[PDB]
């Protein structure tokens, strides 16, 4: 789990790099990757490591693939890309709402766990940072809008 | 830490960096030293240069190679080159020429090439030059003159050529003093003038580094201490002056120095005292300092 | 930009492995060469390290441990345990000349000269040795392949993995005329590579594209120095100059490269950051702390 | 008996001694440097920087051109001064459990930042006074003293209230209202016939009597502060720091002080001649009163020779430190041809590096560097590679001798390093071996010059003749019978059968030449 993450992130500005086509794909595989592992959410520790880690370079490239939708609602069509390029808006946005829920009453279980002292931290520095920095997420929803293509409007309504 | 020289040491001398010493003794062998990064002077190697006692060592300019020079009683110079792959110091040549026991050996300064000046009891001074920089063992017979007998010691301009002309310094007996230049291109050294003054034996004798002064400083140090100032100025295109005299040793001055800069000048006597000395605006020499033992 | 006077002449800087906050450091030219570990960010000299030797290769051989190279071409490593703040000197051989650049292949430390003594992990026996004279570039193009760099600039793809004491390929400017100083090897793919000028150019190069000069610069203004660049964003990196100059080449942005760093001071000493140095070719004492 | 040695080294010969106390037995004797210590290498260092800052601001500032902007800038970096004053002090302290040492420095240090101080002044007098009655500081009746000192740095007790507004009437008034005010306030102090309403009613006479327990200078600044805020006539003022110093009892602190009040400088310098520090700040004081030596003064023009003095003290000053040095030499712009000779006897990158910033600013240098590579040789090919490379910079024959040496006994690097006629002819060798213009290129390059293996050179040649079959030679077997002539003067000087085959050789090439003229 954590070589493919590793190497997704970086390829995705390695993606970006050369050839849009196959870095898209990259991302897609990636945000697949997300959504298995969201499914999936001593072995209890290991789930609040991967929580905290999952809670500020992460949550930055969220906020990157939000302005490269921003950036996508203007132009291009390219439905081959939209669909991993859409597929990968939408797993950022259920992510966030899938995980919100559960990550509540994990987050606390991590703490109490902790009674660790990093992980909680997380708690404290990741509850930070969810905030944002929302305009990017918000400017996206709003060329989601002007779309009017349906999904990713759900995903940003809620 | 002890020389380790058996008999008593005539000469020190340092290399162009200031790191390395060569000493020289009556016991017939040169040491050479090295200043340790961690800062204790060790021998670098010692070996028997001489059938006789060993008076004056000199170091060459380090653009010809690591080159240190011996003058002996047996009337030989011998020229050495330091062996990186070391025995450390091998024999380039012999000097027979000098018909008697040699006082001092001094290299010329780096502009010329190498080039030294040699001056014994026969009271002929000689010039040898290597011609070919290449062949350390080709050294050449450059010139011969004559001097008086008895004492002697040598001391080049160390004046960079292109700015300045080649002369050397000779002190032997006295107070009298004896001085000699290079002619245009009868390529013949020439008595341009005299140290006039000179008291009991001298010595020694130092030529002072000129940097960025027009006058040439040239010190002795007879059993009285004495700056003279010459300047050339245009036949016949040299004065001296006599800077100042210093007889706070009450004795004899037996080494004079100068500084890397001429900056500095130092002496010291049988009170076993070192002054070291400043030049003031007005040109005189004041004593800074001095050290005792 | 938090300077500080270490009243010594920096040779060294490591953002340790462990953001850029474990600052180590090797002091050269001193009466006893210096290095220290944990110092500063406060005093916290806990390992400022007493050693004869200097320092010519140097490595953070773990976040407990710290590998070199000593001045004669000598090797020197220790394990840095940070807990107990003693430590064990790991490595010290003899004669491996002082080596000229440092190289890296987890976990032999390969390495350069300005012949090659491939000792590697725990390898206390010196294991390979393509003793092939060198007339500074040194790195890991792949394992175990390398590039000698001559101080006629002069890049020789050559290896440890097969057998062989001559190079396999060959980077090389049309004048040789700039020595052995800086060169680049892009961490965005590791046949990705570039160079300095030190005229004050680039020098970059392509492995697969042709083997051609393929960006020169005329920026800088004295010898190339070391470039700090970001140890994620690999394209951010900015430039400078063998007085310690610093010209913020913004590579991430194109040619945006001004007066960057407090600068028109002596020079700088050796290169690591992430999240700092960016050494200069004649490494003197200069600091800050705020490579965010 | 005392042999002394410039490196330094001092030695004694055998004698009786002198002394020798308790022993001396040929004991070793180092003799060197006024530079010391390891935190006092912070210490220069800092003063170091201080200097390289002052030369970079007040240059930068004169290209700007004549701005109030002047004015405020040297008082900039006075304040400097006063910091870094204020960096050493803190250093002190910072001594831990330990020794005695640099104190007194530290003192000497803070008498220097007061003395900037009062140089800042001059170059408002109330304020001064404020600030140095601040910086003494920093160096019941005392209740009162407390509630006195703050306020002129900026019924009993209805009394003493009223006592303290009848002298804010006074420092507020014009000085003819002021001086009636304290008359009127001594008049009511009469009446009363406490002690603190009495300090309130002031007017002036305590403060002489605080001084007397005391300080003068005190005093000096209390008066500037309340009884009339003009600093004009120090005679009196002397006398009181003079006297009530007197009556107090540092003491050498205390006369350089005076030596100040009077003005110096020169007596002033001779203070810190005596003192011996900061000898290089104190050259950077003076070389800062030249730069100021505004007013028309003959003794300033003097004056200015003092400072360029102080300069050539500075540089004595410095020692091996480089960046010191660098500065030394900027300082004599504002020693050249020392320097890199001094970097020479010292003996390698940054040695390089020194030496192209001394090119960018030189023979002594280069011969140094060239020095090195032959010491580097003594490495056995990147020592020559290296000297070779400085001989291209400004040896060379030398070089090439080596090059044609190993080519006889690293091709691909001699190749490089000729892109002289030796290399061409090397060159054209490989060209032919890699298989004319090679070949013709190989003969010009032995026809210019010859080598001592010589023979395999013309032993290639033949086969280059062999492989083209030697049409056009001709030249060449009248050159071929020359080269034998030169080989014949060298035996003389100083195979056959081999010598045979060559010759048999050349005739090939003829028999093709009289082919190609029968075709």
């Amino acid at each position: 789990l954590q070589f493919l993450r590793d190497t997704v992130f970086l390829r995705y500005r390695t993606r970006a790099y050369r050839r849009a086509a196959e870095k898209w794909e990259v991302a897609e595989a990636v945000l697949d990757v997300f959504y298995k592992l969201l499914k999936d959410y001593a072995f209890k520790p290991p789930g609040f490591s991967l929580m905290h880690h999952l809670l500020s370079p992460m949550l930055e490239l969220c906020l990157s693939l939000m302005e490269e939708g921003v950036t996508q609602l203007d132009t291009y069509a390219p439905f081959p890309g939209k669909k991993h390029l859409e597929k990968a808006v939408a797993y950022c946005f259920m992510l966030l709402n899938l995980t919100l829920q559960k990550e509540n009453r994990f987050m606390d279980l991590l703490r109490e766990s902790h009674l660790v002292t990093p992980l909680e931290q997380l708690l404290q520095g990741i509850n930070p940072r969810s905030k944002k920095a929302d305009n990017v997420v918000n400017i996206a929803r709003y060329l989601c809008h002007g779309n009017s293509n349906a999904e990713l409007a759900f995903e940003s309504a809620k | 830490i002890a020389a380790d020289h058996k008999d008593l040491i005539h000469d020190v001398s340092f290399d162009f960096h200031g790191r390395r010493m060569a000493t020289c003794s009556s016991d017939q062998s040169v040491k050479v030293w090295d200043k340790s990064e961690n800062g204790n002077w060790h021998c670098t190697a010692s070996w028997k240069t001489h059938s006789g006692s060993v008076w004056r060592v000199t170091w060459a300019h380090p653009e010809f190679g690591q080159v240190l020079a011996s003058c002996s009683f047996d009337r030989t110079a011998a020229v050495w080159e330091e062996i990186v792959g070391e025995s450390h110091w091998v024999k380039r040549t012999t000097l027979v020429d000098s018909r008697t026991s040699v006082t001092d050996v001094k290299f010329a300064p780096k502009h010329m090439g190498l080039m030294l000046a040699t001056c014994s009891a026969d009271g002929v001074v000689r010039i040898y030059e290597a011609p070919d920089v290449m062949n350390l063992s080709q050294w050449s017979l450059q010139h011969e003159i004559s001097c008086k007998l008895s004492c002697s010691c040598i001391s080049w301009n160390p004046s960079s050529s292109r700015a300045h002309s080649p002369m050397i310094a000779v002190g032997s007996d006295d107070g009298k003093v004896q001085i000699y230049e290079y002619n245009e291109n009868t390529r013949k050294y020439a008595k341009a003038e005299t140290l006039m003054s000179v008291s009991d034996p001298v010595h020694d004798i130092a030529f002072a580094p000129n940097l960025g002064r027009s006058f040439h400083i040239l010190a002795v140090a007879t059993k009285d201490v004495r700056i003279f100032t010459m300047k050339p100025l245009r036949v016949t295109k040299f004065e001296i002056h006599t800077v100042a005299q210093f007889d706070n040793h009450n004795s004899q001055v037996w080494r004079v120095s100068w500084n890397i800069t001429g900056t500095v000048l130092a002496s010291s006597g049988d009170d076993g005292t070192v002054r070291l000395w400043k030049a003031n605006y007005m040109d005189n020499w004041k004593c800074i300092g001095v050290l005792k033992g | 930009f938090a300077a500080k006077f270490v009243s010594h002449k920096i040779s060294r800087t490591r953002w340790r492995p462990v953001q850029p906050d474990v600052f180590a450091t090797g002091s050269w030219d001193n009466e006893e060469n210096k290095v220290c570990v944990w110092a500063t960010s406060d005093p916290k000299q806990l390992c400022d390290i007493k050693h004869p030797g200097d320092v010519m290769d140097m490595q953070f051989l773990d976040k407990e441990r710290i590998v070199t190279g000593s001045s004669t071409g000598t090797v020197t490593i220790f394990r840095h345990h940070e807990n107990n703040q003693t430590l064990s000197v790991n490595q010290r051989w003899e004669q491996a000349a002082p080596c000229t650049a440092i190289v890296c292949s987890s976990p032999e430390i390969v390495s350069v000269g300005e012949r090659i003594n491939c000792f590697r992990a725990e390898s206390r026996d010196v294991l390979r040795t393509i003793d092939d004279a060198d007339s500074h570039g040194v790195t890991f193009l792949r394992t175990t392949e390398i590039l000698t760099v001559n101080s006629v600039g002069q890049l020789k793809l050559w290896d440890l993995r097969k057998q062989g004491n001559d190079p396999t390929q060959i980077f090389s400017v049309t004048g040789e005329r700039v020595p052995l100083h800086c060169v680049d090897r892009h961490p965005n793919q590791q046949h990705v590579v570039a160079t300095g000028g030190q005229d004050g150019m680039l020098c970059i190069w392509d492995v697969r594209h042709g083997k051609m000069p393929m960006s020169l610069l005329n920026a800088h203004e004295a010898e190339m120095w070391e470039v700090h660049f970001h140890p994620s964003n690999p394209d951010h990196l900015f430039t400078c100059s063998e007085d310690g100059s610093l010209w913020h080449w913004d590579a991430s942005a194109q040619l945006e490269i001004t007066n960057l760093l407090p600068s028109s001071t002596l020079s700088v000493n050796s290169l690591d950051v992430l999240g700092l140095v960016c050494g200069t070719d004649a490494e003197a004492i200069y600091v800050t702390r705020r490579l965010f | 008996h005392i042999g002394f040695s410039w490196g330094l080294y001092e030695t004694l010969y055998q004698k009786q001694g002198n002394s020798e106390t308790a022993a001396r037995c040929p004991f070793m004797y180092l003799v060197r440097s006024d530079i010391y210590s390891p935190v006092l290498r912070k210490l220069f260092n800092e003063s170091h920087s201080i200097f390289v800052g002052l030369q970079k601001s007040a240059e930068e500032a004169s290209g700007k051109s004549r701005k109030a902007q002047l004015v405020q800038v040297s008082r900039n970096y006075r304040s400097v001064l006063r910091a870094c004053m204020e960096e050493m002090h803190t250093l002190s302290e910072s001594t831990r459990e330990t020794a005695q040492k640099y104190i007194s420095q530290i003192s000497i240090l803070s008498a220097m930042e007061l003395s900037w101080n009062l140089c800042e002044i001059l170059f408002p007098a109330g304020p001064l006074l404020i600030l140095l009655l601040e910086w003494v500081r920093l160096h019941h009746e005392k209740f009162w003293d407390g509630v006195t000192g703050y306020v002129l740095q900026g019924v009993l007790d209805d009394l003493l209230k009223k006592m303290p507004m009848l002298h804010t009437g006074g420092t507020q008034t014009f000085e003819l209202k002021w001086q009636h005010w304290r008359e009127e306030c001594e008049r009511h102090l009469q009446n009363g016939t406490e002690a603190v309403c009495r300090v309130l009613l002031g007017d002036e006479e305590v403060l002489l009597e605080k001084r007397d327990l005391m300080t003068w200078y005190h005093f000096l600044v209390s008066r500037l502060l309340f009884k009339h805020p003009t600093v004009k006539p120090t005679e009196l003022h002397f006398y009181a720091q003079s006297s009530l110093d007197m009556f107090l009892a540092p003491e050498p602190l205390d006369n350089i002080l005076l030596a100040a009040f009077e003005f110096d400088i020169h007596q002033v310098i001779k203070e810190f001649s005596i003192v011996s520090s900061n000898w290089w700040f104190v050259a950077h004081l003076t070389d800062l009163l030249d730069h100021c030596q505004l007013f028309q003064a003959h003794n300033l023009y003097f004056g200015a020779n003092m400072r360029e003095f102080l300069l050539l003290d500075y540089a004595s000053g410095l020692f091996s430190h480089h960046s010191l040095w660098q500065l030394g030499v900027d300082y004599f712009d504002y020693g050249r041809e020392y320097l890199k000779l001094h970097m020479e006897r010292i003996p390698t990158e940054k040695k390089a590096l020194k030496a192209l910033r001394i090119c960018e600013q030189t023979e002594q240098v280069r011969s140094i560097c060239k020095t090195m590579a032959m010491q580097s040789l003594c490495r056995l090919g990147s020592a020559l590679s290296w000297s070779i490379r400085a001989k291209d910079a400004a040896l060379i024959s030398d070089r090439f001798l080596k090059e044609y040496c190993e080519r006889g006994n690293d091709l691909i690097d001699n190749l490089g390093s000729a892109m002289r006629l030796t290399f061409l002819g090397k060159y054209r060798e490989f060209h032919r071996m890699y298989s004319f213009s090679e070949a013709a290129s190989l003969l010009l390059s032995l026809m210019t010059a010859r080598i001592a293996p010589c023979s395999f050179w013309l032993t290639l040649l033949l086969d280059a003749l062999p492989l083209l079959e030697q049409k056009q030679v001709i030249f060449s077997a009248e050159q071929t019978y020359e080269l034998m002539r030169c080989l014949e003067d060298r035996m003389a000087a100083k195979i056959q059968k081999q010598d045979s085959s060559i010759d048999n050789t050349k005739v090939e090439m003829l028999r093709l030449a009289l082919a190609r003229n029968l075709a």
